[PDB]
This record gives C-alpha cells, structure tokens and sequence, in this order.
C-alpha cells in the first residue's frame, strides 16, 4: 500500500493506490484506501483491511455525531487526538493500521497516527509499504510554495514511483483535494489519467 | 387511585399516567410537517419570549443526520435526551449496515425506548412528542411519535398546543405533491389558523429536504417572505 | 384494594390487574382468522381515521416469517414490542434447529414472556392479544394469546371490540375445509355482522397462506371484490 | 390488611395470599389419579367450550417424560410454566445420574420452586395445583402439589372444582390393586359423582402406565367405551 | 401497625411478625424428644387424615445423616426447605473436616439461616420449629430451634399444638438415664396426655440412636407394642 | 397526592416535585451574567452574614476551567456536587479531543445529569440553578440551567431570589456590545434594583473574560469603585 | 408515623426505631462487668427456667478469644450472630497483624456493623447490647456497645433489665483496684440489689482475667461460695 | 407528609428530613474552634456523666492526622463512622500525592459523602456536624460541615446545643491574631456564656496547632489553669 | 475449495465445487458451498466448515428479519458491511473463513470478505485453495460484455481448471444466476452437465 498526504498554503492533497494483496497474491486491484470522513476531512488507511475499514466507519459516525452536537466540525487535531486515544486504549490488542488524517479547520493539517496511538503533525506524510519511495520523491521535489495543480502532480509522481518499486502497491491512483472553498473534492479518473499522460508515466 | 403509578391499569384498561404525560405535550408550541413533491418539510412555531434570549441558539428543529430531522413538543429536557438518543441510534445503524435504509426503524427504536418507560415501575414516561421527517430508500417520510411509544406515518401532521387547529385545517386544505413554496405557504397558513386572532405569527423555523439532497434550514429572511 | 398490584390475589383467586389488561384489548379494532382447505387466513378491520395518515404503512397484520403471521389488538406500542419479540424468537429457533417444526412453540415463548409480566411486581402486563396463523410441519395452525399468557388453538377466532359478534356469527356459520374465496367471504360477512348497522366496512387487511406456499397479502383491489 | 402481601403473617400464623392462590385452583376443572395393580392412571375432565376450539390440541394431561405425567388445575399460563419447569428439571436429573430413580425428588424440586414464591416479596404464588403420576424404581407413584409447595403421596386423589365430591366418593369406593379397566371405571364414576345432576360427562382425558412400560394416552374412542 | 413488617420493632421492643411465625408452629401436630441412657429418641404424632394417603411415605422424622435426625412442626413446605438445608450443611461440614464433631454447630447454621429471615425486609420468616437429636463427640444431643433462630439444648422437649401438655407432663414425670423401652413408654404417655380425652393416639413415628450406633426407625409393629 | 414522587405526572402533565426543586433555587441570593463587547461577565450578590466567616473563601462564582465559569443558586451542597461534575466533565472532553470547542455541550452534559434525577424514582432533583459563561470557538457564551435540566442561551440573565427584578430591569436597560466597565455598571444597577430599598448592596463577586484571554476575578477594591 | 422506619428522623432528630431496638435489650437478664486490680470480670444472671434445660450448655458469657470475652442482653438469635461476628473479626485482626493490640478496635468493628443497620432501609437494628472485657496491650478493658452502635469504656457497667439498679449501686459502692475476691463480692451484692426482694439469686456465670493470664470461667461450686 | 422521605421536596423547596437530621446535632454538647496568631484551636465541652465512665478514653476531639483534627456533635455512632471516613480519605490523598496540600478538599470529600445520603432513598442522613481544624499549605484552616453536606470556612465557629450562645459571644468578643493563651481564654469564656447560670463548666478538651508544628492535646491540668 | 462470483451488466453468477477434505482425505464429495441468503442474494463459503455453516445460518436469519422489519431487502453492500463488523468484532478468536457475497439491488455486486472482516467489492472474485487457478482463467477470458450464458460457461471452465490442479477441490460444479427478473435461480444439474459436455471437459 502507498498513501500520501501533503499540505499547501490553503489546501490539503491526499492520495492512495488501490491494490489489495494476501502476501504476493493480488486479490483486488481496486480497493478503496482514501475516504471522506467529514466536510473538510479525509482519511487514508494502510495495514490490516478489516481493522482499517471498521475505523473508517467509526470515524464517519463519530464526526457526524460531533458536528450535529456542536454545530461545528471537529478540529483536525481533535480527530487525531480521538484516534490517538482509541488506538492506545487497545494497544495490547491493537488496530493493526497506519492512518493519515488530513483536513482544513482554521488552517490545513496532516496527521500521521500509528497502531499504538502515536500521532504527529507534519507538512507531509506517507504510509504503507511504498512510503519510503514516496518520501524520496517528496524530499527532492516538494515545495511549500507549490500550487494545488503542482501538488496533485507531485503526489501522482510519488505514488507512481512507489508503484514501480513496491509490489504491494498498484492500481489506479486516487486523489482528493481539500479546500475551504470547495470542501473535500475527490478528483475524477479522467483528470488523474490525463495528468499521468501529461507527466509521461504508467499503471 | 388508578392514577398514580405507570404500572396500574384502570378497570377500563387505561394507563392514566401515560395519558397525563400526553398532556405535557400540549403545553408545547405547535410544530408541523408535510410531504410535498419529492420532499418533506417541517415548520415550528417558537414561543419567542424576551429579547435577552439568544434566538439563533435554542430552537425546536434538530437534525438527526443530514437526511433526517425532528421537532419535539413537551418537556424540553426530556426532548433533548430523546433527540440525543435518536442521533446515537442513527449512527449505530450506519456503522452496522453502512446506511439508514428505512427511517421507520430509527423511529421505532426511539418509540421502543419510550414504551419501556410506560411499563416498568421506577420511571415516569417522557413528556414529549416528536415529528420525524427525512428521505430514505423508500422515499420522503413523515412520522410522529408520542409518550406512549405510538407511531404513525403521515402525509401531514402536527404536535403541540395548536395540534387540532392545524390538523383540521390541513384536513380541509392539504393536497399531495405541491411544489415546495406552495407547501410552505399552506403550512404557514395552517399554523396561523391555530393562533388566537389579534395574535401575530412571529418568524418560525422551517427545514426542508428533497430527494437526492441534504436538509436545508431556511434562514430568518427567507422565512419572512412568507409572513 | 385487591385491584392495584399485579402480584395480589383477590380472596376468590383473581388477578384483577390482569383482567384490566384484558380490557385494553377490547378497545382495539376487530381482527379474525380461520382455517380453510389446506390453509389459514387473517382479516383485520382497520379503524381508518383521516386522509392525512399513510395507509399502505401502519397496519395490523405483520409477518413473523414467510410462513407465520400475527394480528394484534390493544395498546399499539405494546403490540409492536411483542411482534418484534415474536420475530427474534422465531429466528432463534431457526438458527438452533434449521427450521420451525411446530408454530405452537413460538406462540408459547411469546405467551411465557407475557405470563412473566403477570407475576413479578415492578412491571405491568402487556395490554395486547395476538392471533398467530401459519403453516408448519403439523399443518395449518391458528392460535390466540392474551395478556395473561393464555393460549388456545382454533379453527376460527377473533380479537378486539367486535370479538363476540364475530365469534357467535362464526359459531353459527363456520364450516371446515372451505375453499379460500368462500373462507374470505364468510370472514367479511362475520366482520360486517359486528358493526353498528348504518356503518359501512371500509377495506380491511387480508393475508392467506396454503400448504407448500408462502404468505400472500391481498392488495386493496383484490379485497374490494369482496366488499 | 394481613391479606395483601405474600410476606405477611396474620396474627394466627396464616399466609392468606397463599390461601387465595389456592382458590384459583378451585376454578379449574376436576382431574384425578389413582394407583391400581402394577400401575397408576390419570383422568381429567375437560370443560369443553366451543366447537371452534381445536380439541386434539390444548389439554390438561402432559407427559413429563415417557414414565411420568402431570395434570394441573388453576391458572393455565402458570400451569404451562410449571410443566416446562418439571420437564427441564427431569432432564437435568437424567443428565446428572443417567436416570430418575425416585419421582418424589422431581416433585420436590417443583414444590420448592413454588414455596419460594410464597416467601420473597416481589412475586405472587403460582395459582396451580398439580398431580404427578408415573413409575420409578420404588414403584408406581402418585403425588399432588399445591400453590404452597405442599406435597403428598396418595393411592388416589383429585384437584380442581370437583375435588371434594371426587375425594369422598373415592374414600367410600376405592380399592387397591384393581385391574386397569376396573380402575378406569371407578374413576369415571367418581368424576360423574361430582357433576350437577342433569349434566352429562363429555369425553375426558385418560392416561395410564403399568410397570415395565411407557405411558399410553387413551384415544377418544377407547374412552367412550366407559361413558 | 407495628405488626406488618419483619423489620419494625414495636415500642416495647417486639417483632410481632416473628411472633406470628411462631403461631404457625402451633398448628402442627406434636412431636417430642428425650435423652435417655446413652441415647436420644424422637416421637412424632402424625395427624393421619385419610386412607387414600400413602402412610409409609410423607412423615415428620427425617434423618439429617446416619447419626442426626430432625422433626419439624409448622408450615410443611418451609419445613422441607429447612431439612434440605440442614442436610447440605451437614455434608459441607463433613467435607471440610472429615466429620461432624459438635451437632450444636449444625443447628446454629440452621438457626442463623432462620434469624436472617427475621432481619431483612423482602422476606418472611420460616413458620417452622425443629427438634434435632443425635450423637456426636460430646455425647447424645437434643436441641430445638424456632422461627426466630432461637436455640436451646434439652433433656426433653416438644414442639407443635400439644407442646405445653407434653412439656408439663415431662416436667413432672421425666427422669434421666432411663433404659430405651422405659423412655419410649414415658414418651407415649406424655403424648397421650396432650390429646382431647375420648381421642385415641394412632401409631406415631419413633426413632432412636444410642452411643456407637446409627439411627434406627421403629417400624409400625414395634410401635404398636407401646400403644 | 400528585405531589410527592418525582415519577408522577399530574393530570395536567406537570411534575410538581421538579417545580418544588425550583423553589429551592429562589432561596439563593441573586447572581447574573451578561454578554458585552467581545466578552461575558458574572456578578453575584453574596448574602454576607457574619464577620466570623472567612469571606475570601466560600463564594458563588467558580471557575470550571480558565475559559469557563459558573454561578449557582439554591441548595449549596447540591451546587458543589454539580460544579465538581462540571469540572470533571470539562476535563473529560479536553482529554478526548484536546479542547472544548462548544461550551454548549459541557452545559448539556450537566443538564442531562440533572434531567436524570427528574425521571427515576429513588432520587430527588438537584435544588440548583446554574449560569455558565465563557469563551469558546463560537464566541462568548452565556447559558443557564435549572433543576429540570432546561437550558437556554442568553445575552443576559439572572438566577436566585431577585431574578425577576434583575430580568425586567435588564429587559428595559440592556444593550449589546457595551464596553466592559459600562456592562459592569449596568449589572451593579440591575442588582441594586432588586434589593428592598433602605438596603445597601455590599461588595459582590465579579468575573469577566474577553476573547483571546483567560478569566479574571475582580478583587474587592476594584469592585468598590462601582458601588 | 416518625416511628416505623429506621431511616426516618423525627422532627426533634430522633430515630425511634433504634430507641425501640433498645427496649429489646431491657427484656434480657442483667449482666455486669468491672475492672479490678490488674484484671476485669464479668458476672451474668441467668433467668433459669426449667429443669429440662441443659444448664452447662446455653449461657450468656462467651469467649471471643483467650483474652477477651463478651456478655449480651436482648434478642438471643441476634446476640449469637453478633458474637460470631466478634469472633471472626478478632481472628481477622490476628491474621493481619499477628495480635490484637487494642480491644477497642474489635469493639468498634462490631459497633460499626450495628450502626450500619440503623442507617440503610431494608434492615432492622440488632436488639442487643454487649459488654466486652479483656486484657490487651493498653491493659484491662471494659466496653459496652448498644443497638445504635454507641461505645463506651467503663470501670464498671451493666446491661439488661436490672441495669439501673446495678449501676446506681456501683456508683455508690464501687472502688478501683479491689482484689479479685472482693470485686466478685461487690458484683454479687450489686446484682442482688436489682432483684425484687423475696427473690433469691440463683447461681450466676462468672469469668475473670488478670494481666499475663488467660480467661478463667468459675465453675458452679466456686460461684456458690459467694451466694 | 412532605416530611417522611429524604427524596421528597416540600412545595417551598425544603428537605425536612435533612432539617431534622440537623436537630440531632443540637442534642450534642457544644464544641468550638477559632483561628489565632499562626494557629487554630478546638475546645469541646464534655457532658461528664458518671464517675464509672473512663474519662481519658471516649472524647470528642479526634486527630485526623498529625496536622488536622475534628470535633463532632450529634449521633455518636454516626460521628465515629464519619471520623473514620475522614481518616481513610486523608491517607488516600497522602498516598496519591505524597501530602495534603489543601484541607478544604478532605472536608469536601466528607461533605460529599454526607450530601449523597440526602439524595438517594434507602438511606437516612448522618445526624452529625463536624468542625475540622488544621494547618495546610494555605495556612491555618477552620471548617464546619453539617448533615446536608454544607461547608463553610470560619475564623471562629461552634456546633452543638450551645452553638448560638457561643457564636453571638464570639461575634461580639472575637479578634484575629490573638496569642494562643488569650485565644484559649476567650474560648473558655464563650463556652461558659452558653451554660445555664448556676452551672459550672467542668474540664473541657483543648487541642491546638501552630504553623510548622504538630497538634498538641492539652492535658487536664493545663486546662484547669483556665477554669 | 473453489468458489467464484462474477458480475455482468444485469446479473451475478456464483459457483462452487463440493469437495470436503480433512487434509488429503476426501471425506465428502458433495458438500454444499453456495447458498441463497435473501431474495436476490447469494453467499459462497470457504475455510473451516463449522464456522462457515454457522455464518450461513446467521445471515439467513439476520436478512430475513431485516426484510420483514424494513420491507426492503438489505442492500448487498449492507450485507457485506454487516459481515465485516461481525468478523472483525471477533478477529482474535475468528471465524476462519473466506466469504463471497453476491446479489442485485439497484445494480449487481460481488463482495469478498476475509477472516478479519476486510471486505472489498470487485467485478469478480474467487476464494479457496483453487482460487489462483480461477484467477488465471478469469484474467484471460472474462469480459464485462459477456452474456449470462457466456458467464455460466466461463465459471464452469474456471472451476474445472481449479479442480484439475487443486486436490482440495472436486465434485459437481454448482451454479446460481441472480437477476432482478427471475431472482436467485440455482441452475439444475442436467444443465450444468450438458455444458460440461458441450465445452468438452471432466469430473
């Protein structure tokens, strides 16, 4: 699996690929690993699919509830703190996952949460077996000053590189942009494919 | 004294304490809902009661989720507790199945909670009635639910002091499949028909939802255009 | 005051609070069932009560599974809770054994639940009677079940306000092994015999099941052909 | 008010609520049992009560296992619950030891269950009496058991409305070690002696068991030969 | 109403409900025990009450183990429950220590069970008195125990309707260390002294135990030799 | 007696025991709060009552955290328990989410705790009202909360004996967005308007908070400058 | 009715049900204890009450361990339960610390058990008073303890019907540090002073303990030398 | 009967049962405490009541730890239980944090325990008031605490029968920062002022603590120097 | 075991074979691994027989109940979400199974659920020891544009291939077609055998 989340001045870009393996056996080429979980919040999942999928549903429920009760969206750091507490509560029988939580409140944020509830904020983050390859691309090519279009291209490149070198990663690249203005928009497939061609790439 | 304990039947098979809980509902201000063309709406009168209150806060229409709303009438604290139960119950269903296929079952779970409190000594009933309206996989839905745990589905209904005025008016004037603006007008009329004449209807709450959309709450200025 | 507590016997050995629960059942609208040739059916009057109600929704015949149905009369919220119990209880038996060999045992479990609530202080009885009808490995079955937890199997019976009218009429006119259409006619006649004359029977609910089939609910237009 | 609570003794040391439960038993139809040569039998009158009832169903003699049966009189729902208890209790003993050596202990367990409900507030007694008859390793047995949890072993006894008529008749006419057919005749006579004259005994239930066999239920036609 | 609840003291420091439990004991038939030379015995009158009862069955002397026996008087179902408690309690001691060194402690455990039911609301007392007699490591023992949980050790005592007749007679005629046959005769005399004259003592129960032996129950014919 | 149990409705749908709890609140000294320009404040009269009391100790405004405070009126011990609940509840939210986004939810949790104690027999209601004021992510907030669990958000409000004097005065004189010093003056005036004339207002408590700051408690000398 | 429930205060702040428990204590026969030179003793009158009782058995002084004893007065069964609690409680302390440093704490644990039964509804108080006497690491100790859970340490005291006679006599005649034989004589005199004249004191129980020794119970013949 | 149940409010919002608990406190002997220069003290009158009591034992001032003490007035057994709760509660805080920073919190925990017993049916309140005095990190502290769970901090206060005499006297004569000996004298004077004239104050208990020290209990001869 | 579920434009085809082994020991040649669990829903089971059989019964019960309570069939994705929650709830004492759930609601669907509750939707899926061989046949031969008759032939081929190379698979091939028009129809044995002949195959 490869997931990535980056922040720019007023945006958050999150992307994943879609491969699901049982060992070397590619059982599903189009699983879903990027989810909207609130108006301006997205989550990526890596690790044990069952544990991840349960957590996706809990977060959808818990944030929808919070928003009705409070009439404001949960702060992104509050979402991360909630996951932090849930995962740590069960550390000795853990959710075997790596989570990225990204969104906009008064500012853009990306948080990376591990299976023991450790949560750290960062300007960018990647998770899954393909993440080291993404970290390479991002160290070399990421700028804070990037435009949203430049960011979408950057993540497409990072995940394309990870797909080329991690057999546990593959399938269509899946991208969401999160802005105050339009909210959580999942880019359409035409558009992603189009940029894969314009950048000169594959899968 | 067939009158003093939720667990005592009268010789005619009545549960008077439940019927008294129902009188609590009558002290609430009137609210109503009606189905219209590909949608459903709610209007609630608000007994506005001092300029020192924050208006944009405490208010009778409450979203249960993006596709389902409720209005209540009766004891406020009881209402609040029931609306929270409705919200949690909705999310439990969404976690179990991924969605809320039939709003009737949410309502039943709330109605069951209420029925319980009419059968075991040691508790009193909730002095609340609710209207629930939303869109589900069957279509636009409108239910009410009373202190006894009694449920009914309606094309239009009301709760609160002005219930009977609003219901007979709608029995006369109501038509199915109105466009939204005509539905709202009919509603405002019906609500007005329940006031003591020489008594002006102040700005009520209005919320609507049409198939394939989320709920929208009308803001005050949109509402005034109907007054 | 031998009258006020589910746990108190009168000096004659009566449980008046249970008997009062039974008066709640009398306020419900009449329903009936009868066995016929290789089958059993249910007919329920519906106190239709406003054009603002959704008719095709809230209704007295309820499937327990594909081969077993129930009608209830009395307190509606109580009825709902008992029908849900019946449903869950049915599925528990199906998971344990793979099928429901004798419908009598489902009814007994519901009747036992009801009897409990006539013996422990702190609860009131359910103000409900049920008729259960279906096909099992013995054949077509028809039971009733009252607030006391009393069960009986019948060839034909009724529950609700018009019980006695409908029962004496059937005591006179009923015959075993009618074809379905004649059974339904007899039923409609019996139900009519219980109304205040100068009072028209509106469209009732009708459901039937015959050996080797699932239940079918008659739709309104099929029912009118008998009115 | 020494009269209103199962936990209150009267100044003479009486538990009137238990005594009232005992009046419930008197409203049941008469049943009886007697020991005969190498065996024991049960006969139960059935208050037959409409042609619309299913006869071959609901009936007062119930097998507890293949070697032990019970008749009850009083509140039907209570009786059902106690018969189920008896059945489960029998199987518990069989699983623990491989068999049921002494029927007296089964009866004691049922009687203990009943005594409990005469000592803890929050419950009412069971309004039931039972006769238990079967074969065990001691021989043919016949016990009764009342709402108080009181047990006695008999050569012959009865329960229900006609108890006293049937008991004094048996006190006069009964003899030990009759053959089965004479026992049954004596029983039918005794039962008849308890009816209001100008009142005909309709077909009762009869079950018998003789050493080294299982219980057999007489079918209607075998019974009529004694009427 | 200092009279209606086990947990209420009268202004004089009385527990009338406990005292009423004690009146229940007076309705039982008389039984007695006395110590004699190297032994102790029990005699119980049996209110024999119909030839249809099985005599060799239900009877008031009960072995608690091979070396300890009890007679009871009062509510029969209560007595049964207490005798079972006594039996289980005896075996618990035997398992813990390998034997029952002092019968007093068994009796105390039973008496403590009874005292509990005179101190916590929600229960009534047991309407039973017991005499316990047996041999232990101290010697031959004879205790009684009443609904209050009050214990006393005696040389001779009685319980039941004829208590006072039997006690005053023994206060006059009793001597320590009689041989067994003289003890039994004295006992039969005492029991007879408590009957309404022109009333014949029918065959009572007799059980005895002497140091270094197990209990023996006298059979009817051995008993008649004393009548 | 519709009057004696928290779980009993009157025939008009009232819970008098809750209404009586509310009378406890009227025996407390008056306190008030009002929103002003970018802030909110609290003023509490203190029934000063002996020079032997420690003043700088026991006092009615209590910080719930650095950004939220409460005043209470009614039974003191009850108030203390509710303020502690408020404090713990606040920290639970902070630990779960990292912060307290909407003060309304803290208040609701306290109001729910209170509503519970108006629905289950076995407890009485809290005889307390609270005003909560603080800054959150919505802005400056002001709520009250009564023994029934009823919540409202205000621009200005009061609790205690002088409630009505202080509320009508504010209904006349109150204006939104005053600077802090004018707000405090208006407050002191309103409070004075509730006293029996020829009765001097002694030094009250005053606390304020403005957006982007923590609460500050005015010390006595700062308060006197307004007296 | 400020009189009927352990949990109800009278308007003067009295717990009459506890005061009634205290009347139970007055019906017991008198017992007393006094400190003397390096020791403490107990004397108990025994209402001797028939030659058929075993004397050397049931008796009021009870060893709690080798160094601590108790006498009780009031309800016997209650007394028994409390002495057993005392004994178990003593051993718990011995197991925890290896010894019983201060007898006061044993007494407090018993007194606490008693106080509990004066505060929670659903139980009645123990109708018992106890005197505790023994040697500990402080020295010779003498406490009493009543149904309320009230404790006091004495040089000399009494409990039972003759309390006031025995206490005023000791108030007059008592001196500290008597030798044992003079102490006993003084005690016997005091006890005699509480009898109706023309009423002879039969043999009482006497136990004593002196520093560095275990308790000794005087046997009958040693006691008579003082009569 | 707004008078009989801890959970019932009167129509004026009173809890009379709590108020009656408060009358229990008035039957205790007077005690007082006052802050002085760098310290705090307690004086307790002791209703001395017979030369047969042990004086140097049972006494009203109790150390909670080395730096905190309490006096109580009211029901003695209740007081004992509350002082033990205070002691355990103090040690729990010490184990959790290593020390007792603010005595106010210890008192609150005891006051909370007391408030509970004024809100849940099934218990009565404690009939006790306490004064707590000690040194903590804030300084010298003095609190009282009543049956309602009401707390106050004082410079000087009293509890018991003579409360009002002692409080008005101190309202007149009390000054802050007296040296210890003058504080004690003032206290003795105040206590005397509450007696019936022609009634001598016998030796009271006195305890004091000054910053940087442990409590000291004045011995009798040190106390007499003030009498 | 070999099970397979495929989707076509308005249909779902599900098939299994019937062999039950304890190790190498073929104890039963005609066990049942394909079950109707609702009007338009089918389930295939692989893994521990006892765990599977329990789950089949639960699902029959839970869906029948739902349908009566809601008056609509449970959405196929809802059935998958339910199983997801159930299996994940007990992940540390798991149902040792692989499940396929297929059906029609507003569209055709096939879901694959694992023993930890991970559920992924796919256009086709296979489970059991023989699944890799099926995945071979499907990769080469599956078209979205296939007709129901072509689909039935395709699954028969796939399972036949798996039978030839997985000793844990064998016995009669068992096929169900699910359409809105006719519901869940289990093909008859004559018909399956007939196509085995027409395609030229064995067992």
């Amino acid at each position: 699996t490869t997931t990535v989340g980056i922040t720019l001045k007023d945006a958050v870009i999150m992307a994943t690929e879609r491969r699901v393996t049982m060992e070397n056996f590619i059982m599903h080429k189009n699983g879903k690993k990027l989810f909207q979980i609130d108006t301006y919040t997205g989550m990526t999942i890596a690790g044990l699919v069952g544990d991840a999928q349960v957590l996706v549903r809990y977060m959808k429920a818990e944030l929808e509830l919070y928003r009705l009760q409070r009439r404001v969206n949960m702060p992104i750091e509050a979402v991360a703190t909630l996951l932090s507490n849930m995962l740590n509560q069960v550390k000795y029988m853990p959710y075997m996952v790596q989570l990225l939580v990204g969104g906009i409140d008064t500012a853009p944020h990306v948080f990376s949460i591990d299976a023991a509830g450790g949560s750290v904020e960062d300007i960018y983050a990647s998770t899954g077996s393909g993440s080291p390859f993404v970290y390479g691309v991002l160290e070399s090519q990421y700028s804070e000053k990037m435009t949203v279009d430049e960011g979408v291209d950057l993540v497409i490149r990072a995940i394309s590189a990870a797909k080329q070198r991690d057999s546990a990663s593959g399938g269509m690249i899946d991208v969401a942009v999160i802005t105050r203005k339009d909210g959580y928009v999942q880019l359409p497939t035409d558009q992603i494919e189009s940029r894969i061609r314009k950048l000169g790439l594959i899968l | 004294a067939y009158d003093r304990a939720i667990t005592v039947f009268s010789p005619d098979g009545r549960l008077f304490q439940v019927e008294y809980a129902r009188e609590a509902v009558k002290k609430g201000s009137t609210a109503l809902g009606m189905k219209f063309a590909n949608g459903v709406l709610l209007i609630s009168d608000k007994k506005v009661r001092s300029r020192l209150i924050e208006q944009n806060s405490i208010e009778k229409i409450q979203l249960i989720d993006d596709y389902v709303a409720a209005v209540t009438s009766g004891l406020v604290a009881d209402a609040r507790v029931l609306v929270d139960f409705a919200r949690i119950s909705a999310q439990q269903e969404k976690v179990t199945y991924g969605s809320l296929v039939n709003i009737e079952n949410l309502v039943k779970r709330v109605a069951d909670q209420m029925q319980q409190y009419t059968q075991y000594g040691g508790v009193r009933p909730y002095g609340v009635s609710l209207i629930f309206a939303g869109i589900d996989q069957i279509g636009p839905r409108l239910f009410d639910c009373d202190p006894a745990g009694t449920i009914n589905e309606y094309k239009a209904t009301a709760i609160g002091s002005g219930k009977d005025a609003v219901v007979s008016f709608l029995e006369r004037e109501y038509k199915e499949n109105l466009p939204e603006k005509e539905a709202v007008t009919l509603g405002i009329k019906a609500l007005k028909s329940s006031l003591e004449e020489g008594e002006e209807l102040k700005a009520p709450e209005i919320a609507s939802i049409t198939v394939g959309n989320k709920y929208r709450i009308y803001d005050q200025e949109e509402v005034k255009k109907f007054l």
